């Protein structure tokens, strides 16, 4: 329940991290808010999932049409 | 799939982006430096050139390049009329350029 949803919350938390980050890149390529709303969300969210998102910004640092 | 916890140098991305290069004679030529110039191209270059008629002329073409693209300035000038007269061929049409 709510310590299930604790670690869903973390996983929320990284849903919620998850739309802005793109949001902010989705705009970037065809052409910042966004940007920091999910790193202000990534101020506060958990361990491995925040590192995780990082690996991922990471990547999308270094992904092109392929890794798109 | 990135299974691989990557990094500026995925090994899968990496052959996916693995464009190398070598000291081009440019870089000489672009500074100026004669007789290094020749030398290490032909270091680079003489043995690699498997034809050599043919990429005498291709050098040759490239120098002249080299040449017209610097009219005012003095060094790069010099450095062009030297580099063709140490490649074997004409130095009167960079001149007259």
């Amino acid at each position: 329940e709510h310590l299930s949803q604790c670690q869903n919350l973390t996983l929320y938390q990284g849903f919620c991290a998850m739309k802005y980050a793109i949001y902010a890149l989705c705009v970037n390529s065809h052409q910042s808010t966004y940007l920091a709303r999910c790193q202000q969300y990534l101020c506060s969210i958990p361990d491995s999932l925040c590192l995780e998102l990082l690996e991922n910004i990471f990547s999308l640092l270094l992904i092109t049409s392929a890794d798109l | 799939a990135w299974s691989h916890l990557p990094h500026f140098s995925s090994p899968d991305l990496v052959n996916k982006y693995a464009i190398v290069e070598r000291l081009n004679f440019a870089y000489y030529l672009h500074n100026g430096r004669p007789s290094f110039a020749f030398g290490t191209f032909l270091v680079q270059e003489l043995i690699k050139s498997k034809t050599p008629k043919q990429l005498i002329q291709q050098v040759g073409n490239e120098a002249y390049v080299i040449g017209l693209s610097s009219f005012h300035i003095p060094s790069i000038g010099a450095a062009c009329v030297c580099f063709l007269e140490l490649l074997g061929l004409d130095s009167l049409k960079l001149r007259v350029d």
